[PDB]
DNA sequence: GGATCCGCGGCAGATCTGGCCTG
DNA sequence: GGCCAGATCTGCCGCGGATCC
């Protein structure tokens, strides 16, 4: 019953191979970054909220970018809205 | 630490390693005793 | 610290086979068109330095390779550094081994002073700010990180404002992660910087030297930010943050930029290289070489006296000019040729 | 010799 | 044409009277910080020249600052006055109030520089707002054409980007004006250039000259024809004559990337003389001409064959560290002047 | 004395040279 | 071989100083 949110399925099997956790695995659209125009609506969001039941913790395992920081703090704004304790790798 | 100048000195001269570098290895021999004996008596 | 022994090939105009600097003060004479200046450059550039000249515009007409050699010994040991400069591109070998570039970043190396630094002084407010920034990043490359990621940070954000709307606190939060951290390193090192420079100052002239930095968010990114949200709207960018700081030289509590001789801003160029000279020797324990273009031009007989004063007490220096000191050994150059009586 | 230097001096740490 | 007197009150540091510099050749000999190029730079402003800050040239802690001038010229003397302040500038010709246009008419000074290095090694920028400068000061009707080309310019380029329209009208003024422009550049500079080569070759051993490139040499339509697909690419217009270059030869070579401090020092001095002589063949008598801080970065030759040079002037004031050999010196200490 | 215009310092966005890591 | 760091170049906007009615 654990949850982690990815850029894209490149970083999905990377983190699965190594298999220190199995749980709920979810992929996003992309990356967040305006210059080349892609907002929220552009990403898979919507698909994230319909599934929140039954969750009591979830990891966000975002790349190192500022892009990926900046998703990451969007996301647990988001998440601190509708209210689930949250986690990031060091 | 005025005995470890002539060992960096040595060392500082062969190809292939910098003047920092040399200091590191010296360092890394300096608690390292057992392999450092051997080292000695490796070629001598 | 000590340099031995320089051979060249191919550089510039140079013509010649070895040169042996003494320890301690030299000197160097020569007409219009001779090469010290290209002398000067090329040890700089062979110690490991940056030069402003271009890469194929360092070679003879008609050649097409370049070659540079020298002997350096330490307080460490000896070394031989020597460079391939070509079509292809720089290339270092350390001891006869290829040698990444960022690997003589540890080195002591060398200072070079000329007219740019007066440029500089003089220069607008994107120069003085230019200036600061290359200063700070030689003791950190922490510096050089926090500011490629704020100014990619601000790029994006500007990104953000230039056309629609999106979520836009993350990007305020993204960027004033970075801000308050560049904003306190620069305090830290003007406070660990002016003294020396002013004491340094004080030994070469009479009047009152200083350094001023105002800042447009002092108590932070975020407050400043939502304190002029109309302006931003209005105009389409942001308006504060570290890229819009000013500095500002003073001479007597005025700005240098606009009260100042030709003799004084040359004298406070040589004090902030100075200054810039003795931290760095502090920082690596062994002070580097020390290499000194055109250094009484400018500059009346007390001036002269001062500057000469100075440089005798400095472990090795290299001065050059159209006149030979009093009292120093000198070495003439005449079309690309090095000969010592 | 330079080898000599380098196994003299090993002796003394 | 001779500068028979000057005063001044509250002007930098000055702290004289008056001035009376004597025919033909003189010179100002002084230290570090002791009022050179203050003097010189007011003996320029007082005869309508261009500079500094218009509320810098007051002395600290006043408001107020005048200055005064004498010249006889061949036809008959004259006065001027200048009156600094918060208001601005009160420029009256012999007691009657007039506006600096009508001075423009006169010959005025040239004033030489260490500011005149950048237009020989600074950038592209620089080097053509030189060239527009100088062209500008011998004709009325290229200021016009330069704004007019301008204005069409900016016109053309806010249409084009934002989005698509009907760009007919805009092309054919772009090119009339240009048409125009690059055939008064061609007209000028073939003629400025035999007398810079002259004079250098009188001052020095090498050759100098210049070089023109022109993006649309035959017409600006067909130029601006023959880029359509990429200049709505890029979203700019990629030709005309604002992105043309001049460089500075010698023997040959670009001198922003090979020349020295001496020979670009030596360059920058013949391009003013030759715009001085320029000048005194065109309006009728030669300008006065003023030099500041002559002879550092120079050798014994060169520094003999400047002398040389400017001992045949009919009037010149050179300032400097050292003396010159066999001509007047007046010295300069703590902002007064006092002669022999 | 109010008002239109002309020129220049200051800043953001696009290009381009030379060094680097991965393989 | 392929991606990024950092300096140089070009055009647009707001501000100061001269001119007019
Ligand atoms: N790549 C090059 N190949 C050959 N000659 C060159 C090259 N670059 C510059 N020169 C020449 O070298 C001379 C400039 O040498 P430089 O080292 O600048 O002299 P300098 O002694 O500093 N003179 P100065 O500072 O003017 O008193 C000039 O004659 C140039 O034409
Ligand atoms: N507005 C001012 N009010 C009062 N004093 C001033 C003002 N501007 C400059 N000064 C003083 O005048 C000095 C500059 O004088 P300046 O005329 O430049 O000397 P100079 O003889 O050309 N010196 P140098 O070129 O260095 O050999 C400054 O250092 C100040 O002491
Ligand atoms: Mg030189
Ligand atoms: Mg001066």
């Amino acid at each position: 019953s654990l949850l982690a949110v990815v850029e894209s399925v490149a970083d999905l099997y990377a983190l699965e191979r190594s298999g220190e956790f199995r749980g709920l695995y979810h992929v996003l659209g992309g990356a967040l970054n305006p210059l080349e125009g892609i907002g929220p609506k552009e990403l898979n969001l919507e698909g994230l909220f319909r599934r929140l039941e039954g969750v009591e913790e979830v990891v966000l395992a975002t790349s190192m970018t500022v892009e990926g920081e900046a998703t990451a703090l969007y996301l647990a704004e988001e998440l601190k809205k509708r209210g689930v304790r949250v986690t990031r790798p060091a | 630490p005025e005995s470890l100048l002539k060992l960096t000195r040595a060392l500082s001269r062969l190809p292939g390693i910098g003047p920092k570098t040399a200091q590191r290895l010296a360092l890394h021999l300096a608690f390292h005793k057992e392999e450092a004996e051997a080292l000695a008596e490796a070629l001598e | 610290m000590r340099l031995l022994l320089f051979r060249q090939r191919n550089f510039r105009n140079l013509a010649l086979e070895a040169y042996r600097p003494p320890p301690g003060l030299s000197a160097l004479v020569g007409a219009n068109a001779q090469g010290k200046t290209s002398l000067l450059l090329g040890i700089h550039l062979a110690l490991g330095g940056e030069v402003p000249l271009g890469l194929a515009d360092l070679v003879r007409f008609g050649e097409e390779e370049a070659w540079l050699h020298a002997e350096v010994e330490t307080e460490l040991g000896a070394y031989r550094l020597e460079h391939r400069l070509g079509p292809g591109g720089r290339e270092v070998l350390l001891n006869g081994k290829r040698v990444s570039l960022r690997t003589l970043w540890e080195l002591p190396g060398s200072v070079l002073v000329s007219p740019l630094d007066l440029e500089a002084v003089l220069g607008p407010k994107e120069e003085r700010r230019a200036y600061l920034d290359r200063l700070i990043a030689r003791f950190s490359r922490r510096y050089a990180a926090l500011l490629s990621a704020y100014e990619k940070a601000l790029r994006q954000r500007n990104a953000l404002l230039k056309a629609g709307g999106e979520g836009l606190s993350a990007w305020d939060r993204e960027l004033a992660r970075y801000g308050d951290e560049i904003v306190a390193l620069r305090r830290r090192f003007l406070r660990r910087f002016a003294p020396i420079l002013r004491e340094v100052h004080a030994a070469l002239a009479a009047k009152e030297a200083g350094l001023r930095l105002e800042e447009t968010a002092g108590e932070g990114v975020l407050r400043a930010l939502e304190a002029s949200r109309a302006e931003e709207r209005e105009r389409g960018q942001t308006l504060v943050g570290p890229h819009r700081d000013d500095l500002v030289f003073l001479l007597e509590g005025r700005p240098a930029h606009r009260f100042a001789s030709r003799g004084e801003a040359k004298t406070l160029a040589l004090a902030l290289r100075l200054a810039e000279h003795r931290l760095l020797g502090e920082h690596h324990g062994e002070p580097p070489l020390l290499l000194v273009d055109e250094w009484g031009e400018e500059l009346d007989e007390a001036r002269r006296r001062a500057v000469l004063a100075y440089a005798q007490a400095l472990p090795q220096a290299i001065l050059a000019g159209l006149e030979a000191p009093p009292g120093v050994p000198v070495c003439s150059v005449v079309r690309g040729v090095v000969l010592c009586p | 010799e330079e080898a000599e230097a380098l196994a003299e001096a090993l002796e003394g740490i």
